[PDB]
């Protein structure tokens, strides 16, 4: 009696590798926050009047 | 009102016009002060009271 792995084996199937799409996490990103846009002005009427 | 016309003389004429208006007040956090529609600042919390 001999084991099943003692004889050479050939794959009769046509392998098809399937790599699922990895999960992705999106982080917040802004070129200019609303605070930066407000600060872009040279003068602010609110602060000047205050 | 202005003074009556008297030759080569300076005159002072006072005018007092009572005015009452309904203005929209605005305030921001910490709400320690508020502004008026006329652009005048009021350094008092809108909720101040006894
Ligand atoms: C992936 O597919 C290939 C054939 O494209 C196959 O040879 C391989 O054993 C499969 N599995 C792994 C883990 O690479």
């Amino acid at each position: 009696q001999l084991s099943r792995a003692d004889i050479t084996t050939v794959s009769t199937f046509i392998d098809l590798n399937i790599t699922m799409l990895e999960d992705h996490e999106f982080v917040p990103l802004e070129v200019y926050t609303r605070h930066e846009i407000k600060d872009s002005g040279l003068l602010d009427y609110t602060e000047v009047q205050r | 009102y202005n003074p009556s016309r008297v030759e080569a003389f300076h005159r002072y004429g006072t005018t007092v016009n009572c005015i009452v208006e309904e203005v929209d007040a605005r305030s921001v956090y910490p709400y320690d002060e508020f502004v008026l529609a006329t652009g005048d600042f009021v350094y008092m919390s809108p909720f101040y009271g006894y």
